[PDB]
RNA sequence: AGGACCGAACCGACUAAUGUUGAAAAAUUAGCGGAUGACUUGUGGCUGGGGGUGAAAGGCCAAUCAAACCGGGAGAUAGCU
RNA sequence: GCUCGCCGGAAGACCAAGGGUUCCUGUCCAACGUUAAUCGGGGCAGGGUGAGUCGACCCCUAAGGCGAGGCCGAAAGGCGUAGUCGAUGGGAAACAGGUUAAUAUUCCUGUACUUGGUGUUACUGCGAAGGGGGGACGGAGAAGGCUAUGUUGGCCGGGCGACGGUUGUCCCGGUUUAAGCGUGUAGGCUGGUUUUCCAGGCAAAUCCGGAAAAUCAAGGCUGAGGCGUGAUGACGAGGCACUACGGUGCUGAAGCAACAAAUGCCCUGCUUCCAGGAAAAGCCUCUAAGCAUCAGGUAACAUCAAAUCGUACCCCAAACCGACACAGGUGGUCAGGUAGAGAAUACCAAGGCGCUUGAGAGAACUCGGGUGAAGGAACUAGGCAAAAUGGUGCCGUAACUUCGGGAGAAGGCACGCUGAUAUGUAGGUGAGGUCCCUCGCGGAUGGAGCUGAAAUCAGUCGAAGAUACCAGCUGGCUGCAACUGUUUAUUAAAAACACAGCACUGUGCAAACACGAAAGUGGACGUAUACGGUGUGACGCCUGCCCGGUGCCGGAAGGUUAAUU
């Protein structure tokens, strides 16, 4: 089991553009920032408990941070998880 | 037998070959394969120690018998082979009890002779004795030179080794090379030569034959610089010194056998 | 024409990474003087 | 059958012209040699500096080779400019 | 947007490596872009990479690396055993269609497949660090069966033509469909089964190996493709409808045959040769300790699981290696048409581009080309360069020769198109039909239809028919090196190096020799028909005299002679 303490933390927010919504309204799934070190069962186990929907299956990629310059000084952003998070059809999340 | 190769191109022209139809042509005894993986002439330094060593075709190695030990029990000649790792061929022999075992080929022996070992063997080709109980005047091959350690001497194609007297607990033998050597008479040899005589008929006909066999080119001391040979150096072609190796040793007859620990055994030198 | 620089990074990680250095007592001794001059990047590693 | 023949890919580099503050710190163009072999190529590995490797030209060993490169002895020494 | 032009075995497409946001959208034009720039691989902001099946990770090993103890070494360290790493190799599984501005074998639809964990029910001998099998392996060549793919016809939709003709033997377009499952075919290999016995497989074995009888005569393994199904579906020329003029929504015809055909598949096959062609695991099987109506094995069905990381984009290049948006370099895959032997070459398709300064002018001179009166090597160091030859079939071809060659020697004739032979021939392919059948993807006959060289004879146009691109110049004497190869990356390719062959010499195996204070390692898991060193350099005829000097080999009397005493 895992725990609640763990499925608190997994869930960083949603995500929201043109291709998050076309999927919510398409193929109802919700693409949410996760925790870098996620699992899809750990996200799974998240999206059940906190939002009360249910899943049925998560999808995740590993999203590249990008090189930029603040006033021509390098940096780079942090890299980041997203979830497709695939519902079972009558869930309204 | 011996064949000439026709000359329907220069380096066919003074190829000769000896073929041997009585050999398998069909794939070795897996069971008794090992892989072999060359060497390039050099050690665990990764230093080229053997000069002239590299390439060629690849090679399996053939477990062959060369202690003879399975005292007692006959096996049975099932084919001659083609081994790539020796100038002889070697013999597929079946024993009794189901064992098979590669042996060197002896001449005369073909699919269907049988061979024994013991003291208790007929004296007839193919056959290990310890040479205590083969006559004075025999000529054998695979000759051990410790009891029990496997043969050693007249191995290659063609050899063999006279056993000249008997003397207590030594046997004196006259070696290919001429030499005469003492050995115990506990130690095996195996009845008859090394068969595949033919072996040095034959006339590779091109430079790519000597590097199929993994031979690389051998350059002349005399065709380098000081720098990396005595022999180098020279306005046009010039030589004026003693012939040595790369190393600086005399190489037209200078001596270098040095083993105070094995003269006793030698009786006479190969001379 | 074929220039002399031909990347492989496992060769580069390989001949040069930080496991290579710390296998040996120079590559460590190459370690300690990057360290002690202030270098931000020991080896190719990063 | 063949280190066989003609000939693309592929590997080379005999001739000429151009180029020579180049398109290029060795190329381009027209021709040229090998092209089943001692062939050619990818990936990985091993050999380390008086050492390696060399079908041998003192060739090659990161555009560096009759002794690589980097740091040190080091402000070598310089009856010379 | 319309024209034009260029590539098309690439200048198209997909990747690996390498790079790392260059990808898409909005916005900006200072700098960067060899010009301008409204544009960009430039600035800024936002977006974009979705996997049980692809890859990594993982299991397994190669070369090699590291290496507990160990052996060795002033120290540092060297080597190496058990082991443990290490892909460039072996090992489970998914395809077609649709979709985004940008991902898809990952999302969606449809239809599949693999491994493992538990839970039932049934039948049970299960058990490995071990034994056996299998995995599992070369070069070349030959041929047959196929498919990818193409062409033509049929079919279906459309068309009737800017200028003579075009209802036809006319024109344009389409005619696509997977994995999986069933079938076990062309074809390859192998005799099969039952019992008994046994010095072998470190012990055991019912497995393998061996031996013995009996009996059956086809059993078994493998196998492209085809056919059926998947699919009453998908797609689909086009038509219609809107469109923020970038494209979207709806609708939907025919969807067959014959012929040709791979370098791909059967094929890890077959034939043949010598230079004799990885490993280990997965997998199968056998037993040992042991467990022993348990565990556990097999089977079906049910349920759960298959994580994690990569996935954007360039990738023969403006994104990689070359300081550059650099005429260089970079491994793999895909492979249409006409002509052609062809992956050459020309022109094209799909697709992609016109190379990030232009506009004029029409001097010398330079560069890259075209043509040239008469002469024709007089040029020059030298025919450098250029010009020339150039294909196929047939005729024909000298000296010399190692009998293979030389040789494509040299030289010559034919060559387009049309008609007939023969409304399309020799041939290749092959339907219906019939007959037999150990009954199917069967055999025997039969030949419609399709495809189709070459020749002969006659005719005919041009100056010219191998018409373009493409495509040997030939001969005579002679030096050197036998030859194919190798070489001074970047002024030398040669006569130099190598070479097969020859000879001398060392080397008896703990070999000589080489690397190494050493342990060791190579030589070699070789053994004098072997291995090292040296010189010579195919082959033919040969290789003479000198041992005084220097070296090497042998001698061992005598002289001289170290440490030591
Ligand atoms: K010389
Ligand atoms: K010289
Ligand atoms: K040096
Ligand atoms: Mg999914
Ligand atoms: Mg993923
Ligand atoms: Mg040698
Ligand atoms: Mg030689
Ligand atoms: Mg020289
Ligand atoms: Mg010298
Ligand atoms: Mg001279
Ligand atoms: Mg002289
Ligand atoms: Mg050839
Ligand atoms: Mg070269
Ligand atoms: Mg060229
Ligand atoms: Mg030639
Ligand atoms: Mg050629
Ligand atoms: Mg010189
Ligand atoms: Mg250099
Ligand atoms: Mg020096
Ligand atoms: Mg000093
Ligand atoms: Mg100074
Ligand atoms: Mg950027
Ligand atoms: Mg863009
Ligand atoms: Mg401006
Ligand atoms: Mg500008
Ligand atoms: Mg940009
Ligand atoms: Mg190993
Ligand atoms: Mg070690
Ligand atoms: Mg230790
Ligand atoms: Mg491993
Ligand atoms: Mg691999
Ligand atoms: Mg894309
Ligand atoms: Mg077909
Ligand atoms: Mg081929
Ligand atoms: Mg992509
Ligand atoms: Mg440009
Ligand atoms: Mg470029
Ligand atoms: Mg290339
Ligand atoms: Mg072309
Ligand atoms: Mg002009
Ligand atoms: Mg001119
Ligand atoms: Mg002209
Ligand atoms: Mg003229
Ligand atoms: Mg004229
Ligand atoms: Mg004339
Ligand atoms: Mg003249
Ligand atoms: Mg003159
Ligand atoms: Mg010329
Ligand atoms: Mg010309
Ligand atoms: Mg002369
Ligand atoms: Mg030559
Ligand atoms: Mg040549
Ligand atoms: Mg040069
Ligand atoms: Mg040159
Ligand atoms: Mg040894
Ligand atoms: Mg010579
Ligand atoms: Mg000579």
């Amino acid at each position: 089991m895992i725990r609640e303490e763990r499925l608190l933390k997994v869930l960083r927010a949603p995500h929201v553009s043109e291709k998050a919504s076309t999927a919510m309204e398409k193929s109802n799934t919700i693409v949410l920032k996760v925790a870098k070190d996620a699992t899809k069962a750990e996200i799974k186990a998240a999206v059940q408990k906190l939002f009360e929907v249910e899943v049925e299956v998560v999808n995740t990629l590993v999203v590249k941070g990008k090189v930029k310059r603040h006033g021509q000084r390098i940096g780079r952003r942090s890299d980041w998880k997203k979830a497709y998070v695939t519902l079972k059809e009558g869930q309204n999340l | 037998a011996v064949v000439k190769c026709k000359p329907t191109s220069p380096g066919r022209r003074h190829v000769v070959k000896v073929v041997n139809p009585e050999l398998h042509k069909g794939k070795p005894f897996a069971p008794l394969l090992e892989k072999n993986s060359k060497s390039g002439g050099r050690n665990n330094n990764g230093r080229i120690t053997t000069r002239h060593i590299g390439g060629g075709h690849k090679q399996a190695y053939r477990i062959v018998d060369f202690k003879r030990n399975k005292d007692g029990i006959p096996a049975v000649v099932e084919r001659l082979e083609y081994d790539p790792n020796r100038s002889a061929n070697i013999a597929l022999v079946l024993y009794k009890d189901g064992e098979r075992r590669y042996i060197l080929a002896p001449k005369g022996l073909k699919a269907g002779d049988q061979i024994q070992s013991g003291v208790d063997a007929a004296i007839k080709p193919g056959n290990t004795l310890p040479m205590r109980n083969i006559p004075v005047g025999s000529t054998v091959h695979n000759v051990e030179m410790k009891p029990g350690k496997g043969g050693q001497l007249a191995r290659s194609a063609g050899t063999y080794v006279q056993i000249v007297a008997r003397d207590g607990a030594y046997v004196t033998l006259r070696l290919r090379s001429g030499e005469m050597r003492k050995v115990e008479a506990d130690c095996r040899a195996t009845l008859g030569e090394v068969g595949n005589a033919e072996h040095m008929l034959r006339v590779l006909g091109k430079a790519g034959a000597a590097r199929w066999r993994g031979v690389r080119p051998t350059v002349r001391g005399t065709a380098m610089n000081p720098v990396d040979h005595p022999h180098g150096g020279g306005e046009g072609r010039n030589f004026g010194k003693h012939p040595v190796t790369p190393w600086g040793v005399q190489t037209k007859g200078k001596k270098t056998r040095s083993n105070k620990r094995t003269d006793k055994f030698i009786v006479r030198r190969r001379s | 024409m074929k220039r002399t620089f031909q990347p492989s990074v496992l060769k580069r990680n390989r001949s040069h990474g930080f496991r290579a250095r710390m296998a040996t007592k120079n590559g460590r001794q190459v370690l300690a003087r990057r360290r002690a001059k202030g270098r931000a990047r020991l080896t190719v590693s990063k």
